[PDB]
RNA sequence: ACGGAAGGGCACCACCAGGAGUGGAGCCUGCGGCUUAAUUUGACCAACACGGGGAAACUCACCAGGUCCAGACACAAUAAGGAUUGACAGAUUGAGAGCUCUUUCUUGAUUUUGUGGGUGGUGGUGCAUGGCCGUUCUUAGUUGGUGGAGUGAUUUGUCUGCUUAAUUGCGAUAACGAACGAGACCUUAACCUACUAAAUAGUGGUGCUAGCAUUUGCUGGUUAUCCACUUCUUAGAGGGACUAUCGGUUUCAAGCCGAUGGAAGUUUGAGGCAAUAACAGGUCUGUGAUGCCCUUAGACGUUCUGGGCCGCACGCGCGCUACACUGACGGAGCCAGCGAGUCUAACCUUGGCCGAGAGGUCUUGGUAAUCUUGUGAAACUCCGUCGUGCUGGGGAUAGAGCAUUGUAAUUAUUGCUCUUCAACGAGGAAUUCCUAGUAAGCGCAAGUCAUCAGCUUGCGUUGAUUACGUCCCUGCCCUUUGUACACACC
């Protein structure tokens, strides 16, 4: 549930489907196919 | 008809004047009464810094300047003319604020 | 666990490099003196005199 | 305030520029307006990429949901060319000649770093007319500095274009020193 | 280095939100629940 | 009618009108400007042309912006220029001309504002042109 | 390219003539040395108040201790009776830290250990680099087209000589015409009784004007008390200077010299930008810039506790106070400019209250040409005493007490009152910067700031002497010249 909260806020970053950039210290995340 | 004060702030003099000067004609074409455009003094945001990221070389300081310019006008117009004059002024780069 | 760091260089850092040194806490920048010099003209700070 | 407000707007512009350059590099980004070398993947699959970018920018900046000739563009394209594989000297020559035939009045590409292990050299390609420097360089010159990250070392690439003052369409239309009379 | 011994196959306190499975360890005067 | 005068940064604005021989500097009479050595520097733009030579003009000046002697120079320039303007507009153009002749024959930047401005100070040294010191070797 | 080769030229990073200093004392501070657990490291004209580094938690990267994983994604392990995490009762380390232990309890397919692999580094490598800066360069250079000379590489053009800040230009001339850099450009500081507009600025005519004087006149408050104005201030279009005129010097001219006018005649003063290139110049200790390696759960990652960078047989540099009558001490007169400042909140603080002071208290104004702020500053002027003395200059040196900043002033942050007035009685050889609003003296604001300047970056007040040049020294540029150098004198 401590992970389900973020997993459900979105709608680990190395399994796939998650592109992460830094772009001035804010850890931008994007979900992809 | 209501009394309003229009404030323009910017760094780009060309657009700042291109806005503050069409406002005068926009008022005159409707034949309004207004106090002239007042130019509050341009303030320089000059800040000095050291050029190199380390401590070698002769002590050379370089300053960066951000010149902020800003004017203000008093006008008397109904709500319809007020919304019109605040809607035409969407020029990107000049901040416009209307107070009543 | 964590002792308070509500002041000082543990409180403030460059929003770019996270460096505690060279921080410009002027005009609301909160950015380092070297990142400032690099990405200065993109903020509006021009070199005029 | 006002000084703090516009300083905040300036740093927000810098944030937008940096984030968009990092994220939208694959689409050929040039500068935040947004501007990409092709204006079709900007829409992408009928708006998916831009909707995602708007959502991300709103989440970051606490915003309400509803409220060719470019030096940087050619610099990033040639960065992509070097990264995915092409001769470095040939790539620089191709870039300068392309900018030259695209109407630009002068181009200069400087590549520095470890081409092959040595004491790192600087190889240049300069064509056309270039003035450097003065005020007219801010007036008509576009400069870009880029870091190429290959598997060995980092290459610094500086691309400078002297855009044609005649086809300016804004501001001065000729050189500051250009004197021409009729008789 | 807390080993957490396997605890092979096997009262109650305040805060009744607990699901009746918080049987305490009765060392001495144990009015202090394991929750807090 | 109204004039202004500066020496380095102090500006003095003087109104001259048809009145009765009253010349003030900051509310005090001209006898008590009190630099205690330039009390004749302030007298100069009046003592030059004539002893009094004016009982029909009233000059009231207000000065701010600089220092003691800078404001003294500013007021002594401003009242002289106000006198020049008053003669130019009302008294006579000829009379303005002969008093301008005396002002320029005793020229002490009385009529023309001094253009000496403090030059900006550059990095690497206290003062604009003097630089910090190095021994190195 | 280099030379322990020569010749020209330029430069207060040189001198001449001078001004103010530094070196002689104390102290703030950086560097070297010494020991400590560490006194962190980089840097040796172009290092030494530099690393915007003014180090009590953090800064910190160091020393001694204490945790933790924030070890991505796979693999297999009772782990689908359970893998782990936490936990009070207690000894335990400063830690109310389940670090551990005596000891049994919560939830439960995230974890732990292996097995790779990693992620970070203020870890090394700036003799691997990018970027950036410094220096060469407070200089000046560089290049092609046509033509000429050469078999050729190349050369001339790019020069004897004058003139410029200048390869700036004149002139001479197998060159002509040009290009980048310099100039030009822009920023600012000067002016503009000219245009535009101003209770976010200022000035005058009216009632709100109390004082004095009483034929009415001087200072005068009245910030929503009306009118107009923009001369003072502001900032937009623009104007002015282009060395203008006149004499002389000027190779023939570029230019220069005097006077006049001018707002300003040294590029009008000062800067920003600044080429073809090179440095084994500095930075991996700014960067989520980075090749390689190291480390990786007794960590070189993070974090907490204490110190440390400050330390003292000594040496060096940049600085403030300084050594006194052109002075010190008191009153007394009251004159600036760059600016900075809180709407997610404690920033600049006005005016009252308390306190001798520091400081606290009631608020109040300001998100700013409005309020601090008119920065009611110092230097300085005036008036008195001090009498020419190591004294009454100096507050170095320590103690006692008084508060705020700070969760923390001990290893004095700082300020305040009292107490000793110490060295310094003008500074050797030497040696730094500098040519008019500049030197120097004086203070102000800003960066570092939860608090502290003697640092720096800008600003302004008072405002000189000398000369208007030269190569004597120093530095660099050019030219010539030698070369067995070409990775180019490492
Ligand atoms: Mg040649
Ligand atoms: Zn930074
Ligand atoms: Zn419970």
């Amino acid at each position: 549930e401590d992970r389900n909260k973020i997993h459900q806020y979105l709608f680990l970053t190395s399994k796939g489907y998650v592109k992460t950039q830094f772009s001035w210290q804010y850890y931008y995340y994007t979900l992809t196919e | 008809i209501i009394k309003i004060r229009i404030t323009l702030t910017s760094t780009k003099v060309k657009q700042l004047e291109n806005v503050s000067s069409n406002i005068v004609k926009n008022a005159e074409q409707h034949n309004l009464v207004k106090k002239g455009p007042v130019r509050l003094p341009t303030k320089v945001l000059k800040i000095s810094t050291r050029k190199t990221p380390n401590g070698e070389g002769s002590k050379t300081w370089e300053t960066y300047e951000m010149r902020i310019h800003k004017r203000y006008i008093d006008l008397e117009a109904p709500v319809q003319i007020v919304k019109r004059i605040t809607q035409i002024t969407i020029e990107p780069g000049v901040d416009v604020e209307v107070v009543v | 666990f964590s002792h308070p760091r509500r002041y000082g260089k543990g409180s403030r850092q460059c929003r770019v490099c996270s460096s505690h040194t060279g921080l410009i806490r002027k005009y609301g920048l909160n950015i380092c003196r070297q990142c400032f010099r690099e990405k200065a003209n993109d903020i509006g700070f021009n070199k005029f005199r | 305030s006002k000084k703090r407000k516009l300083v905040a707007d300036g740093v927000f512009y810098a944030e937008l520029n940096e984030f968009f350059t990092r994220e939208l590099a694959e689409e050929g980004y040039s500068g935040v307006e947004i501007r990409a070398t092709r204006t079709q993947d900007v829409l992408g699959e009928n708006g998916r990429r831009i909707n995602e970018l708007t959502l991300l920018v709103q989440k970051r900046f606490k915003y309400a949901p509803g409220t060719g000739l470019s030096a940087v563009a050619q610099a990033e394209s040639m960065k992509f060319k070097l990264l995915n594989g092409l001769a470095i000297r040939r790539a620089a020559y191709g870039v300068v000649r392309y900018v030259m035939e695209s109407g630009a009045k002068g181009c200069e590409v400087v590549v520095s770093g470890k081409l092959r292990a040595a004491r790192a050299k600087a190889m240049k390609f300069a064509d056309g007319f270039l003035i450097h420097s003065g005020q007219p360089v801010n007036d008509f010159i576009d400069t870009a500095t880029r870091h190429v990250l290959m598997r060995q070392g980092v290459l610094g690439i500086k691309v400078k274009i002297m855009r044609d003052p005649a086809k300016s369409r804004t501001g001065p239309k000729a050189l500051p020193d250009a004197v021409t009379i009729i008789e | 280095k807390h080993k957490k011994v396997k605890l092979a196959v096997l009262r109650e306190c305040s805060n009744p939100t607990c699901g009746a499975g918080v049987f305490l360890a009765n060392h001495k005067d144990r009015l202090y629940c394991g929750k807090c | 009618v109204q004039t202004f005068g500066k020496k380095k940064s102090a500006t003095a604005v003087a109104h001259v009108k048809a009145g009765k021989g009253l010349i003030k500097v900051n509310g005090s009479p001209i006898t008590l400007v009190e630099p205690e050595i330039l009390r004749f520097k302030v007298y100069e733009p009046l003592l030059l042309v004539g002893l009094d030579k004016f009982s029909n003009i009233d000059i009231r000046v207000r000065v701010t912006g600089g220092g003691h002697v800078s404001q003294v120079y500013a007021i002594r320039q401003a009242i002289a220029k106000g006198l020049v303007a008053y003669h130019q507009k009302y008294v006579d153009e000829q009379s303005k001309n002969e008093l301008k002749k005396a002002f320029t024959s005793y020229d002490r930047t009385l009529l023309i504002a001094d253009s000496r401005r403090p030059e900006p100070k550059k990095f690497g040294g206290k003062g604009a042109r003097s630089r910090f010191q190095k021994s190195y070797r």
